[PDB]
RNA sequence: ACGGCUUUUCCGGAGUGUAAAAAGCUCCGGGAAUAAGGGCUGGGCAAGGCCGGUGGCAGCCGCCGCGGUAAUACCGGCGGCCC
RNA sequence: GCCCGCCGCCUGGGGAGUACGGCCGCAAGGCUGAAACUUAAAGGAAUUGGCGGGGGAGCACUACAAGGGGUGGAGCGUGCGGU
């Protein structure tokens, strides 16, 4: 239900780094090692492979990043029919 | 282990030998009469310094604590080095705007160093643009120029 | 006075005696505090204490000097336990201490207040100070020692008027005997409360080993049990 | 190398002769470029 | 709340003071009039088991430790303690 | 243990017996030996329990051994997960 916004946008979970760090291919084309914060990271598992909103940092905004939403499945699928995702998006 | 010596009456030189000699394991006097502190000291001797803000950031507690605390880069002017800063209060944060000046002093730990769940933090905020950061939380004032 | 001559009186009617000690003092043949010491007799009955020292049930003759709880670990949990330690005296020349346990803080402060009149014991004062001689019983006579587990007490002479330069058990121990001034040095851990004040109490009990003269006892004033005026 | 007996120990820790033999065998190559 | 009193201090004058001034000191007129803050409040360590917010967030914390929707420990009100 | 002598060594845990310098050895190596930074404990003796692919004693057809009858394969009755 929520949307990105300014600098957020949507991304796919890639890889896991441990330490609470994921590798995030973005809707651009650049890969972001981005950072789980604290609030959301002790409600809500996380697997390789889901999407997520990608918001850059202020300061060196083209390889670091942080995660601040998940969808789900009904999500994905709702998104789907919306219109705003993609099959190649999620297949990369 | 036999008696402790030299006991002598005429062995005043040996016993002061051994007392000199044996004093360089304290470390509070090794340090002191070295001078190690003023060798690395960022800020010189001083107990506040001036400097200018670079960037915000945050750093998390230490286990078992949860949270962040706002903290601030700041460079010195005296000598052009970088340090970080700790905001105390509840949302100082937002008094704060990049290339400011602010006035630092120790943050009050254990030998001179650190506190609390934040190590690596030695500094805490104390003016901004010449006035209290206190008040500025209290209100009792607005902070100059916008 | 007044209330522990009767309370002392209606104890002594109604008490019937189990052991030797306690049937002579029953019958009169022992009158004072005095008479029960220094002859190898064992106390075993508390009402002894109560007949010739009924003081020591006064509010202020009467100290608790530590509380805690202990832990036993079992299949079941843990079962607590407490362990209260105090002491009594009648603030002139006889004081005792004793350690309690028990279920509940108030089976065990019975208990400690109990066992603390059974190891009560008399001592010597005096003054013997390089800068007060006054030949008055405010003071310990001359320097003594104790110690118990790590922890090591010397007591040294003081001037009147001084003040009891020790830590707080050490004060409530030595006011509870009737002395006013001294100085003191510790070593080890002093912060372990019972090795402290068994030590205080060791100190105090050995000023009876001193061995001294006729001569002294003029000198510096010794006094030994109750000052008597 | 000096003794220290209480690096003995095995509470919390990986053998003492091992690190030995790591830190001998990471003192060769240090004294291997410094004779180039 | 009623009735009374004083003027260190405050306001306006005379003398003395001072190289000259200013302070200070002695008198005269008016009038309770002109005058209290800073830190702390879980233990160490004196002082609340009260109310309203926040909800592992924000924050506190010399050290030990509080905060996960019923917070004596964070923010605020009302009380209280030390100087 | 109480007393009379002399020499050697130690001063919270790590970094570290490391880096740099020097002497010795054919080599492998030996002796001497810091700092920046990091940390609230590390370490010792003893107590109560729980555990051991440690020992001993005892017990149980929801354990075995000696036996009798079965369930697991099919269709259906009913309860549970999932969809
Ligand atoms: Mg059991
Ligand atoms: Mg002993
Ligand atoms: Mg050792
Ligand atoms: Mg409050
Ligand atoms: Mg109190
Ligand atoms: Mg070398
Ligand atoms: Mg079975
Ligand atoms: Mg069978
Ligand atoms: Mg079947
Ligand atoms: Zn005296």
């Amino acid at each position: 239900v929520p949307l990105p916004e300014g600098n957020q946008l949507f991304g796919v979970v890639e890889q896991a780094l441990g330490a609470g760090w994921m590798d995030v291919r973005c809707e651009d084309g650049k890969i972001r090692r981005c950072r789980i914060p604290g609030k959301l990271r002790r409600r809500v598992w996380i697997r390789v492979g889901d999407l997520v909103i990608v918001q850059p940092w202020p300061v060196q905004s083209d390889k670091r990043g942080d995660i601040v939403y998940r969808y789900t499945q009904t999500q994905v699928d709702w998104l789907l029919r919306k219109g705003k995702i993609t099959q190649e998006f999620l297949t990369g | 282990p036999g008696k402790k010596a030299p006991n002598g009456e005429f062995a005043g030189r040996k016993l002061k030998l051994k007392r000199k000699k044996f004093r360089w394991s304290d470390i509070r006097y090794k340090r002191r009469v070295l001078r190690l502190k003023e060798k690395s000291d960022p800020l010189e001797g001083a107990p506040q310094a001036r400097g200018i803000v670079l960037e915000k950031i945050a750093v998390e507690a230490k286990q078992p604590n949860s949270g962040m605390r706002k903290a601030v880069r700041v460079q010195l002017i005296k000598n052009g080095k970088v340090v970080t800063a700790f905001c105390p209060g509840d949302g100082a944060i937002k008094f704060i705007d990049e290339h400011d000046e602010v006035i630092i002093e120790g943050i009050g730990g254990p030998k001179g160093g650190s506190m609390g769940d934040i190590p690596g933090i030695r500094y805490k905020v104390v003016k901004v643009n010449r006035v209290s950061l206190k008040e500025l939380v209290k209100g009792r004032k607005e902070k100059p120029r916008r | 006075s007044q209330e522990w001559k009767e309370y002392a009186k209606r104890v002594l009617d109604e008490w019937q005696p189990k052991t030797k000690l306690g049937m002579l003092v029953k019958e009169g043949q022992i009158t004072d505090i005095h008479e029960i010491f220094r002859k190898g007799y064992q106390i075993k009955e508390p009402e002894i204490i109560d007949v010739l020292l009924p003081e020591v049930n006064a509010r202020e003759n009467q100290e608790i000097l530590d509380i805690a709880l202990t832990v036993r670990m079992t299949d079941s949990g843990r079962r607590v336990r407490f362990r209260v330690l105090a002491a009594v005296g009648n603030r002139d020349g006889y004081v005792g201490l004793g350690i309690g346990h028990g279920r509940e803080v108030g089976i065990a402060i019975r208990k400690a207040i109990n066992y603390a009149k059974l190891n009560i014991i008399e001592i010597k004062r005096g003054c013997g100070s390089w800068e007060c001689r006054c030949r008055r019983p405010h003071s310990v006579p001359f320097t003594v020692e104790g110690k118990e587990g790590s922890v090591r007490v010397k007591l040294i002479p003081g001037p009147r008027g001084l003040g009891l330069v020790i830590g707080d058990v050490g004060k409530k121990i030595l006011r509870l005997a009737g002395i006013q001034d001294v100085w003191s040095q510790t070593l080890g851990e002093t912060r372990t409360t019972v090795n402290f004040a068994k030590a205080v109490f060791n100190a105090l009990y050995n000023t009876n080993k001193v061995v001294v003269t006729p001569e002294m006892i003029e000198r510096y004033g010794i006094v030994v049990g109750r000052a008597m005026p | 190398m000096k003794r220290r007996p209480r690096k003995w120990k095995k509470k919390g820790r990986m053998r003492w002769k091992w690190i030995k033999k790591r830190i001998r065998r990471l003192k060769r190559q240090r004294k291997k470029e410094r004779g180039l």
